[PDB]
DNA sequence: CGCCGCGTCAGACTGCACACAATCTAAACCCTCCCCTTAGGGGAGGGTCAAGGC
RNA sequence: GCAG
DNA sequence: GCCTTGACCCTCCCCTAAGGGGAGGGTTTAGATTGTGTGCAGTCTGACGCGGCG
């Protein structure tokens, strides 16, 4: 799946995919050398709506990482849980 | 014949082109066939170098780890899913297992054969294929130019009759035997050669890693590399009996594009390289003439050099599509509105801003010649009303002078410490101005005192005993 | 060796005014790199201001 | 196009 | 006056989060097409030289 396919599949622009191939975020399953033409697959998909559903509880970038990368890492989302408390009462 | 009765390069090209007779629709699929013939066979020439499929066997094994996707190294097969390609390896790679441990020598000889045409069934895309074939390539060019040398050792020492120099060297390759008859020569040449016999041997005996790193022999991969070159020369003389064919093809499609900023002879040229890419390109087990494919790429390279080299200030091909664009907008307007449309109105009909829009317009303009007749004259030019804006007026310099020498007097007029405080504070008599820490380094005082310095000088110069001088260099 | 064809080379000098040239066509993908978006932070580089002592 |  | 001295202060460059927007570059396009045409200029004469050419 070329990035203008699956950016289309996940419905979301192909800047946001470039910045979270910059990122490491989301990284393509494989990228044609002399190109540099980025291609996914289905398990591209698959992390990438978990990128949005964590994406949609406000958590910033490096969050996502380490929601991602770091199991067990509850401390991060209550922390979370008791800032976005503070901006409702605020 | 008609030779020398012309002298225009369009009238040679025309007629040394039409020499040539078109191709019918079965001639370009032979032609084809030839084509691939060649590159077939100068594949099934590298498979007899196993260090090339052990390549692509290790390439598939990158492919086993996503390190690269299958259509990356293979386009096809002929006797696309990853359902037939494993078996296709197991083929190859059980050839290879099989072929390894025979080392024997008309019993390890038919065994690179079978090698050969069963690698024959891979469809390389032209990444590896190339790969391989220029590796092979620069490996025998390296060591080839080493018996080259070995050769040229001789003609340091010598001069030596190489008719009896090339029945020894061939076939022992791994000792001096062959060159412990060259004493047995022992004609004067003989002589000197056996004294450098010495610095021939870091020579003589590193290819005999070769001798041991392909498998093969320096003989053996030598017939192979002479069949490369006929198979890569076969194909190349099929190309170009396709390529020289095709040639009143490129001159039909650059027709169209004549006065469009490029000479008639640019445009086949550019439409000619074009074309060689679509022989390249072309596929004839497609079932599709070769026109439909060329007319592609010739359009290709035509459009692509008009852009890039019809315009002085050259323009990018985004641009010169916008710009395209546009004017095709505008004449559909003036073919309906029945005047010329304004940017703003443009402005809708494309679906751009207007300041975009009138910047694309200010663009496109090419440059005047600054010979051209003004009202035709041709005694008046563009060229001689246009003035040289850089110089600087003599009043101008005069004033700049007359300002130094007012300056030096009323510098004259301080302290030998202000006037070189205000001298290093600007550029005055140097070629650099300073702050005032160098100021303040230069005379080991901290910067606030060459401030006050500074301030009061101008203080100074300020007042009516020294300004009336200069306060009239300043136009009211 | 003498002749005819062909090519090349010239063709006043100053001034005003005017004013150039005008036709001529691809699109859909992708990539990288640059600059931009908030509401100010952080810091290098470089002046400036009252104070004080020499 | 014009002037001498 | 000659200096220092700590405290301020200015401009300017780059940085923030998550991408937007654009410029400027690459690449392929698979029915089949296979020799430039201006409704061109050509319109200047005389001297000289040189070269095919009988
Ligand atoms: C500098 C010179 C004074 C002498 C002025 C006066 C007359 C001006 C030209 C004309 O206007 C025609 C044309 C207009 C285009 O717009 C730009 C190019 C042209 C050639 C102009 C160039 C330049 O501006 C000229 C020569
Ligand atoms: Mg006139």
């Amino acid at each position: 799946s070329q990035i203008g396919l699956f950016s289309k599949i996940c419905r979301v622009t192909i800047k946001t995919l470039h910045y979270y191939n910059k990122i490491g975020l989301l990284v393509p399953a494989y990228i044609n050398p002399d190109n540099g033409y980025r291609f996914y697959t289905s398990d591209q998909l698959m992390k990438f709506h978990q990128i949005a559903s964590l994406r949609q509880l406000g958590f910033t970038i490096t969050e996502i990482v380490t929601l991602t990368q770091d199991e067990n890492s509850c401390h991060i989302i209550e922390r979370r849980r008791l800032e976005i408390q503070k901006q409702i009462r605020d | 014949s008609e030779i020398g009765r012309t002298t225009d390069p369009v009238r040679m090209y025309m007629r040394e082109m039409g020499t040539v007779e078109l191709l019918t629709r079965e001639g370009e699929i032979d032609i084809a066939k030839r084509i691939e013939d060649g590159i077939n066979q100068v594949q099934c020439s590298v498979a007899e170098y196993p260090e090339a499929i052990t390549y692509l066997l290790e390439q598939y094994d990158r492919v086993e780890a996503e390190e690269a996707r299958l259509s990356d190294l293979i386009t096809g097969f002929v006797d696309i899913d990853p359902e037939l390609a494993r078996e296709k390896f197991a083929e190859l790679r059980a050839q290879y297992v099989v072929t390894r441990d025979t080392i024997k020598h008309a019993t390890a000889q038919e065994e690179i054969l079978k090698l050969s045409e069963v690698f024959k069934q891979f469809r390389l895309v032209p990444k590896q294929f190339d790969y391989l074939v220029n590796s092979m390539r620069v490996m025998m060019d390296r060591v080839r130019t080493q018996e080259r040398l070995i050769m040229k050792l001789c003609v340091e020492q010598c001069k030596m009759p190489k008719k009896n120099f090339i029945t020894l060297f061939t076939g022992n390759e791994t000792s001096d035997t062959w060159f412990n008859a060259a004493i047995a020569m022992n004609k004067p040449w003989s002589e000197k050669l056996h004294d450098v016999s010495e610095e021939v041997h870091r020579a003589l005996q590193k290819l005999q890693q070769i001798e041991e790193e392909t498998g093969l022999t320096i003989e053996q991969v030598k017939d192979i590399n002479r069949r490369m070159s006929i198979g890569e020369a076969k194909a190349r003389r099929a190309k170009k009996e396709m390529v020289e064919a095709n040639l009143r093809l490129v001159i039909s499609i650059a027709k169209k594009y004549t006065n469009r900023g490029l000479q008639f002879l640019d445009l086949i040229q550019e439409g000619n390289i074009g074309l060689m890419k679509a022989v390249d390109k072309f596929e004839y087990r497609r079932g599709y003439k070769f026109s439909t494919y060329a007319t592609w790429w010739i359009r290709q390279a035509i459009t692509r050099s008009i852009a890039d080299q019809a315009r002085t200030i050259r323009i990018p091909v985004h641009m010169i599509e916008t710009i395209n664009k546009l004017n095709r907008i505008s004449r559909q307007m003036l073919q309906e509105m029945g005047r010329e449309p304004t940017p703003e109105e443009l402005a809708e009909r494309m679906l751009m801003p207007e300041d975009k829009i009138r910047k694309v317009l200010k663009i496109a303009k090419e440059p005047i010649s600054m010979e051209t007749p003004i009202g035709d004259d041709e005694d008046s030019h563009l060229g001689d009303f246009i003035e040289d804006t850089t110089l600087e007026l003599p009043l101008d310099s005069a004033t700049t002078e007359s300002l130094r020498a007012a300056t030096h007097d009323v510098l004259a007029g301080l302290t030998a410490r202000e006037a070189k405080v205000l001298r290093m504070r600007f550029g005055i008599d140097m070629n650099t101005d300073y702050t005032l820490e160098e100021v303040g380094k230069q005379f080991d005082v901290t910067r606030e005192r060459i401030r006050q310095i500074e301030a009061k000088a101008l203080r100074k110069l300020r007042h009516p005993s020294r300004s009336e001088v200069l306060r009239s260099f300043l136009d009211d």
